[PDB]
């Protein structure tokens, strides 16, 4: 049990290393928050 | 390095004004942000 | 609008017979105050 256990906190980390995507749903977060930013600056240019 | 109301060619508007190291080129006269907004200046009677 | 607009650039190259690969852009190199019509050009080489 303790073997099984200390194997699969070990893929953790490989799979905490290895891809970029496995962090996704906070990206996102991130992501979304500066696009929203973005946008409100760039309506700044906008001549209306 | 003080806080000051330029008026560039009537490019106009208040900051603090500080050496570039930015590599205007001899046809470039003002620089954009990516927020779309003037930066960076060249100064009309010396040129930095 | 009445000016005429100039890029230009210069490359070193070594090749025989075609526009070469690759990607740079042209600098404005002179703009001047033409006001003119065009429709057609040519071009001068020398003899
Ligand atoms: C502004 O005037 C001074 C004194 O005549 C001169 O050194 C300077 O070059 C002038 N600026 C330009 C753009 O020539």
């Amino acid at each position: 049990i303790a073997n099984q256990f200390n194997s699969a906190i070990g893929k953790i980390q490989d799979s905490l290393s290895s891809t970029a995507s496995a962090l996704g749903k906070l990206q996102d977060v991130v992501n979304q928050n500066a696009q929203a930013l973005n946008t409100l600056v760039k309506q700044l240019s906008s001549n209306f | 390095n003080k806080c000051v109301n330029f008026n560039f060619n009537g490019l106009t508007g208040t900051g603090v004004l500080t050496e570039s190291n930015k590599k205007f080129l001899p046809f470039q006269q003002f620089g954009r942000d990516i927020d779309d907004t003037t930066d960076a200046v060249r100064d009309p009677q010396t040129l930095e | 609008d009445g000016y005429f607009k100039i890029y230009s650039k210069h490359t070193p190259i070594n090749l025989v017979r075609d526009l070469p690969q690759g990607f740079s852009a042209l600098e404005p190199l002179v703009d001047l105050p033409i006001g003119i019509n065009i429709t057609r050009f040519q071009t001068l080489l020398a003899l």
